[PDB]
């Protein structure tokens, strides 16, 4: 399962994006202040591909016919078939560190669905505040709000 | 599979640098922490640093931020570690192991966390003495059972192998640990006990050797 | 940093008891602890991680537990390879820092050393040097005191000691005290004398001998 992950991460703009892929750290607050959801070239990605479904669901690599592909990203055939899961949206960090989105995991201008890599993808919402919501079939999942 | 070799064990003096290498095999080299821990003799275990070899993401303790660069080589999987302007304190027993990162505990499901596979460890002396055979002098048994032994004593560096009539005599002995006296140099003694009945029939030869140095003394040890 | 501490430090235990060992930090680290069993001369060996959850093909008789600042390793009924020593090691954080470790030894019951003094050989005085070694030999507990009394005067800070760890059979632990004095202050006193107590002896036992 690990293997269907994509490990396309070339800093070359030195922003040391990648430590917060493996480390928590300490999110970089100072500093901070409309694409549908198609397929994805896999080596554009660094990391995990995160799809809310709205619930968090991560989305593995596969080739052009949705066969699971384990080779990290790597062939030009590795993608990531977005549009197969669909409020919808989906987020990653491409290689040279900018967080991509589609639709991402924004119900709404202030609030966004919590998923491990949430600070990773948006360090700025680092001092929202989380809470539990249900709402239906029953999705459990937790949001971050102002 | 899933292992980290380690070697390299070398004697260096205060000033100088040292190189240790760890050959990891049977994992995805770029996704875990190679991380180093160092054991003081007699110590507890001690953090110094990690790389993660993708990012080539390194992390050191704040003690060693001015000494110590640990490197990846993603092409043959084997971590480094250099540490410089080399101190007595840097006597220690230096550990390769493999850490886990937030990419295990998310999305693996294969569970093993924290430092789950160690190497070997190289032991790395540091001190400003040389190299030196040691001098074997007997702890002769006196005036039902006696004792006796051999004084290895005033040798550099580590370690001595002692042993009793080539190996035949391996029941009651004991060797005990060096010490560092502070001369720079160690001392060491072996005793083993035996009837006092067989003491004069008996014949007792320590074998010591201390191949640092190309030395090899055997010593009988008799009364008076 | 998270500072680790274990306790106790020290533990006395034997085969088929049940042991705890606390583990305390500083913060709380989310039960991101880890727990290694290190025997003297190989590398530690991976026990427990994530507070609970045991490490690849440890035995059931180990277990972990807390959450926040306090940790527990407990070992159901102990064997005899599991006497070693414990480190506690928390991973939430940078640096990651261990704790100072647990020694878990044999109990036994208490037996008396025997005490030896050794001359220093003629060979060593001619190099200028006298080392008077005293041996204490299969004892338990392992805490010994020995003084050494030269012409009756107690010696202070030219006595080195060492001690074996506890033996594969009868558990017991040796001692020996080396009293290293040049030649020239060596053939000034004629009476060297090594004073034993220790737990299993009623009264101090003392070796001693003079010079030829
Ligand atoms: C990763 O994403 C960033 C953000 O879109 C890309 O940077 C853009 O590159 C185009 C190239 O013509 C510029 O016009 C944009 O101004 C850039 N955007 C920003 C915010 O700087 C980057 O090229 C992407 N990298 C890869 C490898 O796909
Ligand atoms: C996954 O990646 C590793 C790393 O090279 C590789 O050895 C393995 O063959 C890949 N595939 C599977 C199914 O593990």
């Amino acid at each position: 399962h690990i293997n269907r992950t994509a490990l396309n991460c070339n800093d070359s703009l030195q922003t040391g994006f990648i430590t917060s892929l493996f480390y928590a750290k300490n999110v970089d607050s100072s500093g901070c202040p409309p694409r549908p959801c198609d397929v994805v070239s896999a080596r554009t990605v660094c990391g995990p591909v995160y799809c809310f479904t709205p619930s968090p669901v991560v989305v593995g690599t596969t080739d052009k016919l949705g066969i699971p592909t384990y080779n990290w990203g790597e062939n030009e055939t590795d993608v990531f078939m977005l549009e197969s899961l669909r409020w919808f949206g989906c987020t990653w960090m491409n290689s040279t560190g900018f967080t991509k989105t589609c639709g991402g995991p924004w119900i709404t201008p202030r609030c966004l669905v919590d998923y491990p890599y949430r600070l990773w993808h948006y360090p700025c919402t680092v001092n929202f505040t989380l809470h539990k919501v249900r709402m239906f079939i029953e999705h459990r999942f937790d949001a971050a709000c102002n | 599979q899933v292992q980290l070799v380690q070697s390299g064990a070398e004697v260096k003096k205060p000033g100088a640098s040292v190189k240790l290498s760890c050959k990891a095999s049977g994992f995805t080299f770029r996704i875990y922490a190679i991380s180093w821990v160092r054991q003081a003799p007699g110590q507890g275990l001690e953090w110094m640093g990690e790389i993660i070899p993708l990012g080539g993401i390194t992390n050191y303790a704040q003690k060693f931020q001015g000494r110590v660069t640990i490197t990846a080589d993603t092409s043959t999987s084997t971590a480094y570690m250099e540490l410089s302007s080399l101190r007595s304190e840097d006597t220690a027993v230096y550990y390769c192991a493999r850490g886990e990162t937030k990419m295990i505990t998310v999305l693996a499901g294969t569970t093993g966390g924290g430092l789950d596979s160690w190497g070997q460890g190289t032991l790395v002396t540091v001190s400003s003495a040389s190299t030196k055979g040691p001098s074997v002098f007997p702890l002769a048994p006196s005036s039902g059972t006696a004792a006796l032994g051999c004084l290895v004593k005033d040798y550099f560096p580590e370690p001595v192998t002692v042993s009793w009539n080539s190996g035949a005599l391996t029941s009651g002995v004991h060797t005990f640990p060096a010490v560092l006296q502070s001369s720079g140099l160690y001392s060491l003694s072996s005793v083993v006990t035996v009837p006092s009945s067989s003491l004069g029939t008996q014949t007792y030869i320590c074998n010591v050797n201390h191949k640092p140095s190309n030395t090899k003394v055997d010593k009988k040890v008799e009364p008076k | 940093d998270i500072q680790m501490t274990q306790s106790p430090s020290s533990l006395s235990a034997s085969v088929g008891d049940k042991v705890t060992i606390t583990c305390h930090a500083s913060q709380g680290i989310s039960s991101w602890l880890a727990w290694y069993q290190q025997k003297p001369g190989k590398a530690p060996k991976p026990l427990i991680y994530a507070a609970s959850s045991l490490q690849s093909g440890v035995p059931s008789r180990f277990s972990g537990g807390g959450s926040g600042a306090d940790y527990t390793l407990t070992i159901s009924s102990l064997q005899p390879e599991d006497f070693a020593t414990y480190y506690c090691q928390q991973y939430d954080d940078l640096p990651r820092t261990f704790g100072q470790g647990t020694k878990v030894e044999i109990k036994r019951t208490v037996a008396a050393p025997s005490v030896f003094i050794f001359p220093p050989s003629d060979e060593q005085l001619k190099s200028g040097t006298a080392s008077v070694v005293c041996l204490l030999n299969n004892f338990y507990p392992r805490e010994a005191k020995v003084q050494w009394k030269v012409d009756n005067a107690l010696q202070s800070g030219n006595s080195q000691e060492s001690v074996t760890e506890q033996d594969s059979k009868d558990s017991t632990y040796s001692l020996s005290s080396t009293l290293t004095l040049s030649k020239a202050d060596y053939e000034k006193h004629k009476v060297y004398a090594c004073e034993v107590t220790h737990q299993g002896l009623s009264s101090p036992v003392t070796k001693s001998f003079n010079r030829g």
